[PDB]
């Protein structure tokens, strides 16, 4: 009699939580993930600041009635990465990173140095395998004042910078004075070099020249990763 | 001789059609990890394969071989019924897998919502429900029947089982069954295309300094297959119909049969995975 | 720091250092006995009958 | 100077070490090499459990050998009941980064941690109905990894920063720190009678802890890699360890060496889980190729293979009274063997 009375309480309980498993799982389907990472003065507080606007961080913003939710982590401060494994799952990844840097030194190797050795570190995890990778290059207006009537040279500091050309292909904004373009390239290429020796076809990467001020961040990351989903979703029917 | 040569043919055929499209069932039904929405079109496309193999190919092969029909008139309708049936529930299946894909390729933010496990059942059914209405309802009742003194005497005969028809269904089943799925499918497949060399050309401005032969090579064969497969017979289903004294029935039963060729190609072009080869060995050994 | 922090470790090495140690025989030999004496009360080592197992 | 304080250690390490080589009289394998092995161990699955979202890290039996619960990446906590296989509590979370989960001796309490650097405590039991955040402890620097409830008011966690606290649950303050590793510490486990602690930290060292003195007494140097998984003895005087380098090893306190590895040529995968028996006789291993493997302590072989994961094995835990054993992984599904 209580036998029958506590099984039937029993499996009502089990009932209550399935339907709300039920529910949550459209929830947890719809949203989509993404990991904010970079060096230390990149601006991503800054970049993180603009966003919201309209030991971990949160932030929760819809576009096109489509839910993004970002993870910034600032508590972990370590060399060695190990909780980096949690994060095998995430549609993409956002480095930031400073791109008029050069001339600073932490004494260390000139920063992009250790910038290049931490993209080329998370390249080649094995648990970051098929994980793609937006790249922001900021502070877009102090290495330009750096690069125009500057005494400062990057041949000093990056030597293969004095034998290269500016890209046939490269399309330059209003009235850029020619050297701070072929900078910009060079750093962009000393990336794409990296991103370009094992792809093997399962992920790339997506340079971008953003300053701070910009307002146009919320759209590349919409537009980046539906690419990203685009071409995952062709590769697994075999057609590119 | 003859009659044993063919004989030897239409058993290989049959433990062919029938061994992929079990294994495929088999395989879907005892791994868990390929439960996938997408793959309910896939068993159901299977289901529908394995008994068009188990019930109109033997039969078929026999009234052939024996050169009689010798069974009851009833069993001749059950079985014209269930190749009407089949055959059409085997290509609106793959329709529906062609505008799956297109979907999930050209929608991928709204993929999710779109397709879920309780839709999937219903589109299934429906699907199921229109194969089979236009099937059994107007050749169980004599809809179809037709009006000249040959099929009058087959009819009355309890050892022929020949297939006469009017115009009107002859048209309207080829409509229902074959000619409707195909430009959906085109129309379809020309969007994947254009998509993956748009994303092609995306990739090769993006980094071609530093680094359309899968594209082709897998739509060519995807539609080739199914269109070499079935076009001859439904043009000549009507042209037969058009104006008599055209085509002989030979010819029919030969392009008839190359159509059933059609449902043992299917496990090898839409099971090759890397998914279904993991698994096909564990379950083979 | 590093002045005394190396100074640290000489002396917890030296309370780690003023210790007893026993044989390993008789290490060994305790935990062999240990496992022979509770052999009989694990239902993993030896199949149980159905009856008495709940999962079944 | 700083180099001379430098030279001092060397020379005693020395004599740690020379002292540890004098007690070897004999191996672990030459004293027990007459024992009938157990042969061949057949289990097969009884239970499986569904209903996670997403892959599994972490799970701790309860006492009563019926209720456990379990934690995952779409942040919530679900108590089941092995017996019926039928749910009973589903915990949301703040957050959705979790690592570890406990469950109470008396069975009151139920606690969780994960990426931030915050031990949430829960009461299962309370007016109203409704599970509740109960405490909620913070001053860590570094992620958690474990975390182990010493008592029903007091419990011990060990963070990422190379350093273990003893928290108090009704003041929220810490009361003793654990300090001197290097690396991260990842595991660690209770003694039977509650007096001392063993933690492995990602320097290739396990050290041995008195929650009452609250300083280090011993120290082990046996592996080459980072590890992952502690488990420790029922008789109290041993545990072992599992490494990334794929072996396992049996350290022992009296004699304060190690004194069986259990390694085999044809597997280079991690270890993330070791667990024992009630008797102590078998020791269970899981592996990153997806199975789990079962040894044996006093012979160093293998007795079974418990395979029927689709994903890698991340927890591992033997009742108390030992009726079976559980295995989660990250296929979202937990298995009872038996
Ligand atoms: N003019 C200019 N200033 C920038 C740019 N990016 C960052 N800064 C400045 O960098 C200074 C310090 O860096 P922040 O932008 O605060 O960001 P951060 O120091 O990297 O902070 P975290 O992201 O939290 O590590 C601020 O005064 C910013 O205004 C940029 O593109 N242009
Ligand atoms: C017995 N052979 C039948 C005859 C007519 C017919 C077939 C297939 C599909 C159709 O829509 C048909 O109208 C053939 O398989």
């Amino acid at each position: 009699e209580d036998q029958r009375n506590e099984e039937k309480a029993q499996r009502e309980a089990n009932k209550k939580i399935e339907k709300q498993l039920q529910k949550d799982k459209q929830v947890y389907r719809a949203t989509h993930r993404l990991l904010l990472l970079g060096a230390g003065e990149s601006g991503k507080s800054t970049i993180v600041k603009q966003m919201r606007i309209l030991g971990i961080f949160e932030t929760k913003f819809q576009v096109d009635k489509v839910n993004f939710h970002m993870f910034d982590v600032g508590g972990q401060r370590d060399e060695r990465r190990k909780w980096i494994q949690c994060f095998n799952d995430v549609t993409a990844i956002i480095f930031v990173v400073a791109s008029s840097s050069y001339n600073m030194v932490i004494n260390q190797t000139n920063r992009l140095q250790e910038a290049l050795n931490l993209f080329k570190s998370i390249w080649n995890n094995r648990w970051l395998r098929t994980i793609s990778v937006i790249l922001f290059l900021n502070k877009q207006d102090l290495l330009a004042e750096k690069v125009l009537a500057g005494k400062s040279k990057i041949e000093d500091y990056f030597p293969e910078f004095a034998r290269y050309t500016t890209p046939e292909d490269a399309t330059p904004e209003p009235g850029e004075d020619p050297r701070v373009t072929r900078a910009k390239y060079f750093i962009r290429d000393e990336f794409l070099r990296i991103s370009t020796a094992s792809g093997d076809g399962r992920h790339y990467c997506y340079p971008h020249f953003t300053c701070a001020v910009d307002t146009e961040n919320i759209r590349r990351v919409f537009n980046d990763c539906r690419d990203i989903i685009q071409r995952m979703h062709l590769r697994q029917y075999e057609l590119l | 001789v003859w009659v044993v040569g063919m004989g030897i043919v239409m058993s290989l055929i049959v433990l062919a059609i029938v061994f992929g499209n079990v294994l495929v069932i088999t395989a879907i039904a005892k791994f868990e990890r390929l439960q996938t929405v997408t793959n309910y079109f896939i068993t159901s496309l299977a289901c529908a394969d394995l008994v068009m193999g188990l019930a109109v190919v033997p039969f078929g092969a026999a009234h052939i071989l024996t050169k009689t029909w010798t069974f009851g008139n009833f069993w001749c309708e059950f079985w014209t019924s269930i190749d009407v049936l089949c055959v059409t529930a085997s290509i609106e299946t793959l329709c529906v897998i062609a505008v799956d894909r297109y979907f999930a390729i050209t929608s991928p933010f709204k993929y999710q919502s779109l397709l879920t496990k309780n839709k999937a059942r219903v589109i299934i059914l429906m699907v199921w429900i229109v194969s089979g209405l236009t099937s059994f309802l107007p050749i169980q009742m004599h809809w179809y029947r037709a009006t000249h003194q040959e099929a009058i005497n087959c009819y009355a005969e309890e050892t022929c089982c020949d297939f006469f028809t009017n115009q009107a269904y002859a048209i309207a089943s080829s409509i229902v069954s074959f000619y409707v799925p195909l430009v959906i499918m085109v129309f379809v497949y020309s969007r994947v295309f254009q998509e993956a060399k748009r994303q092609l050309q995306k990739i090769d401005k993006s980094e071609g300094r530093f680094h359309e032969h899968k594209a082709l090579k897998t739509l060519g064969i995807i539609m080739g297959t199914f269109t070499l497969c079935w076009l001859p017979f439904f043009i000549v289903n009507i042209v037969h119909v058009i104006q008599d004294n055209l085509i002989r029935k030979e010819v029919y039963i030969l392009l008839n049969w190359i159509g059933y060729v059609n449902s043992g190609f299917n496990p090898l072009i839409y099971c090759r995975s890397p998914d279904f080869r993991i698994a096909f060995q564990e379950l083979l050994c | 720091a590093s002045i005394a922090q190396a100074r640290k470790l000489v002396e917890q090495l030296k309370m780690e250092a003023n210790i007893d140690r026993i044989k390993v025989s008789k290490a060994a030999a305790d935990l062999m006995a240990y496992c022979e004496a509770h052999a009989k009360e694990d239902p993993l080592l030896t199949p149980v009958p159905a009856s008495e197992n709940p999962f079944r | 100077e700083l180099d001379q304080l430098r030279q001092e250690a060397e020379q005693l390490k020395n004599q740690i070490r020379d002292a540890r080589k004098a007690c070897a009289d004999a191996t672990l394998s030459q004293i027990t090499n007459n024992i009938d092995p157990v042969g061949r161990i057949q289990m097969r699955t009884r239970r499986t459990l569904r209903g996670h979202l997403a892959k599994i890290y972490a799970m701790h039996w309860g006492t009563d050998s019926r209720l456990l619960v379990s934690a995952s990446q779409d942040g919530k906590l679900i108590i089941w009941d092995s017996y019926t296989t039928n749910k009973v509590h589903a915990i949301p979370l703040r957050s959705s980064w979790v690592m570890t989960c406990a469950y109470a001796p008396s069975g009151n309490y139920v606690a969780c941690g994960g990426l931030d650097n915050i031990c949430s405590i829960y009461n299962l039991k309370t007016r109203e109905g409704n599970v509740r955040v109960s405490r909620e402890l913070a001053g860590h620097t570094g992620y958690l990894s474990c975390c182990r409830f010493l008592d029903d008011n007091q419990i011990v966690t060990s963070s990422g920063d190379t350093t273990c606290a003893l928290w108090d649950i009704e003041t929220g303050q810490q009361t003793t720190t654990f300090t001197g590793h290097t690396g991260d510490v990842m595991s660690l486990s209770l003694a039977p009678d509650t007096r001392l602690f063993v933690s492995g930290a990602c320097d290739a060292s396990a050290k041995l802890w008195d929650v009452r003195e609250g300083m280090c007494r011993q120290t082990f140097t046996g592996h080459e890699s980072d590890i992952n998984a502690i488990c420790f003895f029922p008789n109290g005087n041993a545990f072992a360890t599992g490494s990334d380098d794929a072996t396992c090893r049996l350290f022992d306190l009296r004699a304060d060496q190690e004194l069986m590895t259990y390694s085999h040529d044809n597997i280079i995968c991690g270890i993330t889980s070791v667990s024992f028996s009630k008797s102590g006789r078998l020791l269970l291993a899981g592996y990153d190729d997806f199975n789990c493997n079962v040894w044996d302590a006093l012979k160093a072989d293998r007795a079974g293979v418990l395979a029927g994961h689709d994903n890698r094995v991340s927890c591992l835990g033997v009742t108390d009274d030992g009726m079976a054993v559980a295995t989660g992984s990250w296929d979202s599904f937990l298995k009872i063997w038996n």
